[PDB]
RNA sequence: AUGUGAUUUUAAUAGCUUCUUAGGAGAAUGACGUAGCAUGCUACGC
RNA sequence: GCGUAGCAUGCUACGUCAUUCUCCUAAGAAGCUA
């Protein structure tokens, strides 16, 4: 098989062999990439290895290409020549390959571990391509790491057709799919070098699976099926549709006297009208989320695909359009995994309606006239590249605010991203600003928006509402049980519940706090509807009852708060643990 | 059979723009030319294979006239004479290619190999042997065709069971491949037309008939409007070499499994079993020999018919005279044969009717003092034995008759012929339809013969095919050739670069060289091999 | 070859050959000696060439081998494949009715044409127009080989559900004929 | 050489037309095989134009299937 | 012929055709004939697995590029077949297919199948006043190179409308996309 | 977490022809080796 | 004159290698015909 140089596009068929997604390579980039870098596994339409019956040399600066087969410097054959010669690795389309000095970077997105804080800079800053090459292996750089598996070995060969399984005790083991690959460690000391990739899918009886491999020799009773590469399916539309503009509304048909609410945004929606892809940046609760809305309501007879990376955030787009836009010409599209509780008030389940909702994750191959992504604040590369390969709309619009959360990032543990290098879009609103901008508090009083419009804003975000004076500041330590790695806080559920009782109009609120252990388990406590600081962005709660847990990095960083805090339309009691955060907010004492 | 009816649809062909873009390059297809497309791959709805199958309400129940059946059936015989046949074991029958389908139910676990394979030779001649004393019922499905043609309508064929071809191939094998090894004969069946041997056909028709005139009929809707007596006839002139390893009740129950299988059986057309009422399916073991018979039984019985139907007393010639008596005699006056007078009879056609057959497609030499006179069959006398014998009107339009010897049929097995030099004698070449191939470079049945650099080897086939092309006075008839020479030297130009491109050194014998000269065609139909 | 005894003889030809090289004894004793190595090498090329032709008679019958241990593998795979789909057809007979009929027959032997004709307890009218529906299956029930049925479903070809109420004269061409309907005996 | 040019467009529209899944609908790949096969069997240029333009309406017809603007922009 | 082979059977054949032209006595020329024909023989054997591996060389490279241009034609066919049908139809230059082309791109597209025999209906949308104007005079409408009659002109909002709404000034009040649906003539 | 997909999927009998690869056999030409017969010559013995 | 041994030449038989050709079979791709 034959594909094209990440990094110049020209035919080629070499794929490095230690970068993590398998890429392909040019002559002269793969030259550079392995002669400057760890990688020196070079693969062809068969392996560089060596063809000695026992030998292993696969550092292609060393082999020679002698008859129809690769030797090492011991096993040469006397007519031979190196493959890494005259600056470029032997390969297919030896003499039409022009390289690029993009190997700089490359050779970084390739080499580093998505740990550190630098590394995720370097991959929103470089070419197009480059950017969807390292969103590429840092998603299958998560997926190997993050929650990875447990070591498992076969215990005894059956037969080809079903294999046998054991996983190690300690850790948890993921599920079959062909995107995933277990690869073979017989770590003894004879041969530790994968001997295939392979998927598991058990079977109805007994201990057996049916397994799929991709190699053809039979399993040896030390080997074992390690979790140290997943697939992803490789992406090829850009992060940013290139941007052109117009000079008139071309396919969307205004409408004229829309509504009374949003009739201020008309301009706006104009100049969505006006441009290829345009950016609204709007501070939390000032309304991008019915902004959208807006949009929907001005344009009627356009086709409008509403997505979002959460499930949050779709489900409150879905309100707003139940509460304003004709329920029944909408619709709702649910993954065949159907793992979570969804919007179930549109026809579920039907893409050719003028309004559709969805995950970007489980959005279909189809077309629309204008796809509005939410909350890209929680959207990486990977999703924007996902939603601009599925989605061929005239009009895309990025509504979201870097200030809020990001993505997990749960490699990310060393430095800290600031908001512009969270994905591309976040870097075009930063940069060079956002295209549309509404700053003034339409959701939660105007107490705890003077005190958000101080820590995260420089008070450049105004209030359009009153003081309800129903955002409690309380100072309790609340002990920490450290239980599961996730802090757990009975005292203080306790003295919420102590001082539940006496608020009768706090009974229905909504319970938040940073750790999933304490949000889980404060529904059996109280009762009351749990949601984490992740999960609750987008929609809007009357009452909230927020738990700082523990003095931290995780629970303790503004941004957190800003998202976690803003959520209350009328008002919310905090409970605190950091002094610091304690001195700067705009509460009642208690 | 299923919970749903399933439409079967028929998809279109894939132009290859490279080669179209070639020959308009090199002036074809311009308007008002005499070569110009009509063979395309035609394209139908889910309404083609029901529609088609329906063409069997064509079928009537037909009752042959008996007395003249006996008799032609002892002609037809005596035109079989020179064949030998017999059963063969299990471990003597030779399949041709056994990856094609094996029929319905089997087409769902395997081809035909899985059967062929999974079956020993022992429990291959017991199902055989039980064949004969036993019947086997067996369904059929009609398959639509995929393939270039010049009328829209869909074209299907009888995909037999396995259960049937392993049975009728031990069966009938030995005289079937016994046919396709004799030349000389009544049926032209395995000579080929290359090296010779179309000039061979066409000069043993005209095995010295005193003024020859050649003829050629058409049947229409053959294999859909073939009686059941004689389908049956012809089946049972195929089953007369087995008169020793055969006894007769064998041959009675090898008869019925025949019919039961092939003539009237369940046919499977998407997802339902209906019945067929008759007619020849045109899938199962023996399709062109068993036809082949049938077309020399409709010639037998024109002659009978135009030879009885002459008046008689304007007869001349004493000796036709007297056998028109022995004739009727020996048809309508006698229960046993008179191997004498069928033997008369069998040379007199002979002598005055060469024939020449293959499984449909006929060319007759006849003599033309007698059949202008009424001695020997005409068209007309065709046409009448068509309507009366197999319920379908055989327009003359479509039955040509050629005056001039020096010229060859004018179409026999789709192939023109011409009279060329060669070396210091003249030579029947047969050229195709420009436009067949023409459409066959343009219009491949796939999306892998598009590229045409892989394909070499189909346009090296095609311009074989092509060839005699060049000595036709037409100019635009014989520029096919050299529209196919030089797109066979362009492609392999290109395919070199490709590959020097792909590499950096080129192939090293690299024998190509001579698919673009005229002169390895040239040597295809030269009497030499 | 190469660890044949004969491949030990022409090895020692050789090495005294290469030592009478170096000792340069006379004409006749390294006669004889090349005579005693150009045997070695006929030996060594009788045995040698012959273990060519016996390794690929070896090879060319564990090819065979391998291809008839394959063969009578897909032999019970398909064996139990015909059996399943037997035995899945007799689970769906309708035994009762079947019984009933062929009781009545006088050798036992019925027609198989009649078997669903009078058994089968689910039709299929596969109807290409309009008029055909009206005179085959108008209504709700209808009346084939002397039996009732009660249409139970009626779909078109692209098997798109199709409510009875839709076929009428006027709304005839907006359906995708030919229509498929179900109906159960009664 | 118009004649025998409708009648390779139109063999690659109905591929296009194949290639988007109007075989799936039978009342559409009806009226596109008549269409198909009557342009073939045409003889005057006028009677091939006209069903070839009445052939593209259903390529024409349907907006999700084909990006009209990218398509031609490039010819 | 670039091989230590090679090397040895040509320094024989020049030792022997030195000693040729010498005519030394036959015992030397002899010999050196013999040793000639045995280094042919050895160098002969090795060319004949030179030829025999480049012969294994060129089959591997034709059926590689075989495997890859068939991968490559089977994985771009409805890309291919979509540009390949447009490179034709503009080739074309007709009159009927341009306007029909250029109205969709423009987004004026038939909802369904332009009818040919005359007095049949076609729904066809019209997205601005500019495409209204240009395709429509008075009610009249020029499509696909003919003319047809507007026979009910319908608006988003499903509510039939008329000709006399449809001006420069009163334009931007209707709900854009029109449908008309009119008849050959 | 991106394949709880897709193997959901039709393609006949027979004839001729081209091309490619593998195996065997046969033929012919050439080369090296062993054995046998004949001629010429040489060492010694008779 | 005879023998044993040695060398050269010629011929026969056998063994091995290389080249060319024919065929027998097996597998694969493709084309046309009924
Ligand atoms: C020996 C030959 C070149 C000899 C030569 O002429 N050198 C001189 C220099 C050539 N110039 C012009 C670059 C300078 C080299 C060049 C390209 C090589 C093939 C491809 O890579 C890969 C291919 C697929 C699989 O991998 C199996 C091996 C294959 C068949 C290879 C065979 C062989 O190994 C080839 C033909
Ligand atoms: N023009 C308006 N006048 C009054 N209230 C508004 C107006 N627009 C929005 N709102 C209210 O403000 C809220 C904004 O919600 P949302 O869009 O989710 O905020 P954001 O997008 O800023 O996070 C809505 O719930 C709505 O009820
Ligand atoms: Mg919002
Ligand atoms: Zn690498
Ligand atoms: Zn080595
Ligand atoms: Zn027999």
């Amino acid at each position: 098989a034959v594909g094209a140089c990440v990094l110049c596009n020209s035919q080629t068929s070499l794929r490095c062999g230690a970068c993590i997604r398998r890429p392909f390579l040019c002559c002269k980039c793969c030259y550079d990439h392995v002669i400057s870098t760890s990688h020196k596994l070079v693969l062809s339409v068969n392996p560089y290895v060596c063809n000695a019956p026992g030998c292993d040399v696969t550092d292609v600066t060393q082999l020679y290409l002698g008859g129809m087969s690769y030797y090492c410097k011991s096993h040469k054959p006397p007519i031979s020549f190196p493959l890494c010669a005259n600056g470029q690795v032997f390969g297919l389309y030896k003499n039409t390959c022009v390289g690029s000095d993009n190997v700089t970077d490359f050779n970084a997105i390739a080499t580093c571990d998505w740990t550190n804080a630098g590394d995720y800079i370097l991959a929103n800053t470089c070419t197009e391509r480059l950017k969807l090459f390292a969103a590429e292996t840092l998603k299958a750089t998560e997926e190997t790491f993050k929650l990875s598996y447990g070591i498992a070995t076969v215990r005894e060969v059956l037969s080809d057709r079903e294999l046998h399984l054991s996983w190690e005790v300690g850790k948890p083991r993921p599920p079959l799919n062909r995107n995933y690959v277990f690869t073979g460690y017989r770590v003894t000391k004879n041969s530790k070098v994968q001997i295939g990739e392979y998927t598991f899918e058990k079977g109805d009886y007994g201990d057996a699976v049916v397994y799929r491999g991709t190699t053809t020799y039979k399993l040896n009773v030390g080997d074992y099926f390690v979790l140290t590469s997943h697939t992803v399916m490789p992406l090829s539309a850009p992060t940013l549709v290139p941007q052109e503009h117009y000079v008139r509304i071309t396919g969307l048909y205004p409408t004229l006297n829309i509504s009374d609410e949003f009739s201020s945004n008309v301009a706006n929606y104009q100049k969505v009208g006006m441009q290829k892809y345009s950016t609204l940046q709007g501070p939390p609760g000032t309304g991008k989320s019915h902004f959208a809305i807006g949009l929907a309501l001005y344009y009627p007879s356009a086709r409008i695909v509403y997505t979002a990376c959460s499930h949050a955030a779709v489900d409150a787009l879905c309100e707003k359009a139940l509460k304003y836009l004709p329920i029944d010409k909408c619709s709702r599209i649910i993954p065949a995994r159907a793992r979570v509780e969804c919007f179930d008030k549109f026809k579920v389940n039907s893409t050719l309606e003028q309004y559709v909702f969805c995950t970007v994750n489980a959005l279909p191959e189809t077309t629309a006239d204008i796809v509005v992504f939410d909350e890209i604040s929680m959207a990486t590369n990977y999703d924007l590249s996902v939603v601009n390969a599925r989605l061929r709309a005239k009009h895309y619009v990025y509504i979201g605010d870097p200030a809020q959360l990001p993505a997990p990032r749960t490699l990310l543990t060393k430095g800290t991203l600031e908001p512009e290098y969270f994905n591309s879009v976040c870097r075009l609103m930063k940069t060079i600003g956002p295209d549309m901008f509404l700053g003034t508090c339409r959701r939660c009083p105007a107490e705890i928006v003077d005190t958000v419009s101080a820590l995260v804003y420089d008070n450049k975000l105004k209030a359009h509402k009153d003081k309800s004076a129903q955002c409690f500041k309380m100072f309790y330590k609340g002990v920490i049980t450290h239980d599961v790695s996730s802090a757990i806080n009975r005292p203080q559920i306790g003295v919420v519940r102590e001082f539940l009782t006496r608020n009768p109009a706090w009974r229905k609120a909504v319970f938040i706090s940073p750790y999933n252990s304490q949000n889980a388990v404060a529904s059996k406590i109280l009762g009351l509807p749990t949601q984490t600081v992740d999960s609750s962005q987008g929609s809007e709660y009357d009452y909230v009852i927020f738990t700082q847990t523990t003095e931290t990095a995780h629970s303790c960083n503004v941004n957190r708060f800003n998202v976690a805090i803003t959520r209350a339309k009328v008002g919310i009691l905090c409970i605190m643990s950091d002094r610091d955060l304690y001195d700067k907010l705009q509460f009642t004492s208690l | 059979l299923t919970n749903n009816v399933a439409f079967q649809t028929v998809k279109p062909g894939n132009f290859n723009k490279d080669f179209y873009d070639f020959a308009v390059s090199k002036g074809f297809f311009k308007e008002g030319s005499s070569v110009e497309l009509k063979h395309f791959f035609f394209a139908q709805d889910g309404n083609a294979a029901i529609s088609d199958y329906d063409y069997y309400r064509y079928n009537l129940p037909t009752m042959c006239d008996i007395r003249q059946l006996l008799f032609v059936v002892e002609v037809v015989d005596k035109y079989f004479d020179c064949y030998d046949g017999g059963c063969i074991n299990a471990n003597q029958v030779i399949v041709n290619n056994l990856d094609k389908s094996a029929g319905f139910p089997f087409n769902k676990w395997g081809k035909a190999r899985l059967y062929y394979d999974s079956m020993s030779y022992e429990d291959q001649d017991a199902l055989f042997a039980y064949t004969k004393r036993n019947v086997i019922p067996t369904i059929t499905q009609m398959n639509l065709k995929y393939a270039i043609s010049a009328k829209n309508r869909a074209r299907t064929v009888a995909g037999v069971s396995i259960c049937s071809t392993m049975t009728n191939r031990q069966f009938h094998q030995k005289l079937l491949k016994s046919i396709a090894a004799t030349r000389g004969a009544t049926v032209v069946i395995g000579t080929s037309k290359f090296y010779g041997g179309w000039h061979n056909m066409l000069k043993t028709v005209y095995s010295d008939v005193e003024n020859p005139h050649l003829m050629g009929w058409d049947y229409p809707k053959c294999d859909r409007a073939m009686p059941n007596m004689l389908r049956i006839m012809a089946s049972l002139v195929l089953a007369r070499k087995h008169t020793t390893c055969c006894s007769l009740s064998h041959r009675f129950y090898r008869l019925a499994n025949e019919c039961a299988q092939v003539l009237s059986e369940m046919v499977m057309c998407g997802g339902s079993l209906y019945v067929k009422p008759g007619g020849t399916s045109s899938g199962d073991a023996t399709t062109a020999y068993a036809n082949s018979v049938f077309n020399i039984c409709q010639a037998v019985t024109a002659n009978v018919n135009a030879l009885l139907s002459t008046d008689g007393n304007k007869i001349a010639d004493k000796y036709v005279r007297n056998l028109q008596h022995r004739l009727y005699e020996c048809l309508y006056r006698n229960r046993d044969v008179d191997t004498d007078f069928v033997n008369e009879f069998y040379a007199y056609l002979r002598k005055h009717f060469s024939m020449m057959i293959l499984s449909d497609d006929a060319v007759v030499c006849f003599n033309s003092t007698y059949a202008s006179q009424g001695l020997v069959a005409s068209i007309k006398n065709f046409k009448s034995v068509l309507y009366y014998q197999n319920n379908v009107f055989m327009s003359e339009a479509k039955c040509w008759t050629e005056t001039d010897l020096t010229k060859g049929p004018h179409e026999f097995c789709s192939q023109h012929t011409m009279l060329v030099k060669q070396g210091d004698d003249y030579v029947y070449l047969p050229y195709p339809d420009p436009s067949r191939i023409l459409g066959a470079g343009c219009f491949v049945d796939d999306i892998v013969k598009t590229d045409g650099t892989l394909m070499i080897e189909r346009f090296v086939s095609l311009a074989i095919d092509a060839y005699p092309l060049t000595k036709h006075p037409n100019q635009e008839y014989a520029d096919v050739f050299h529209l196919y020479l030089q797109y066979i030297r362009k492609l392999h130009d290109e395919l070199t670069g490709h590959m020097l491109d792909m590499y950096s050194v080129m192939l090293t014998n690299d024998n190509t060289s001579r698919y673009w000269e005229p002169e390895f065609y040239e040597a295809m139909y030269t009497p030499h091999t | 070859f190469s660890s044949l005894p004969s491949y030990a003889a022409f090895a020692t030809a050789q090495e005294a050959y290469e030592q009478a090289v170096a000792n340069g004894d006379s004409e006749v004793v390294l006669k004889k000696l090349k005579k005693s190595l150009n045997v070695a090498k006929s030996e060594f090329d009788r045995d040698a060439a012959m273990q060519r032709k016996l390794e690929k008679m070896a090879d060319q019958a564990m090819t065979q081998m391998y291809k008839q241990a394959r063969s009578e593998d897909k032999r019970a795979k398909v064996t139990s494949a015909m059996q399943t789909m037997l035995f899945t057809m007799l689970r769906k007979l309708d035994n009762d009715a079947l019984n009933n009929i062929i009781n009545n027959a006088r050798d036992g032997c019925v027609p198989l044409n009649i078997i669903p004709l009078t058994t089968a307890a689910k039709l299929m009218v596969v109807i290409p127009d309009y008029n055909t529906y009206k005179n085959t299956c108008d209504g709700t029930t209808f009346t084939y080989a002397s039996a009732l049925w009660e249409i139970q479903q009626v779909v078109d070809a692209d098997s798109k559900i199709v409510q009875l109420s839709e076929i009428s004269m006027d709304n005839s061409p907006n359906l995708a004929w030919p229509l498929i309907v179900t109906a159960l005996r009664a | 050489s118009k004649m025998s040019d409708v009648k390779c467009t139109s063999v690659v529209l109905l591929s296009v037309l194949q290639q988007l899944r109007v075989e799936s609908s039978s009342k559409l790949w009806a009226q596109c095989v008549q269409l198909h096969n009557d342009i073939l069997l045409a003889k005057d240029t006028t009677e091939a134009f006209e069903k070839m333009v009445s052939l593209l309406s259903v390529l024409l017809s349907m907006q999700g299937a084909v990006d009209i603007n990218k398509l031609c922009e490039e010819m």
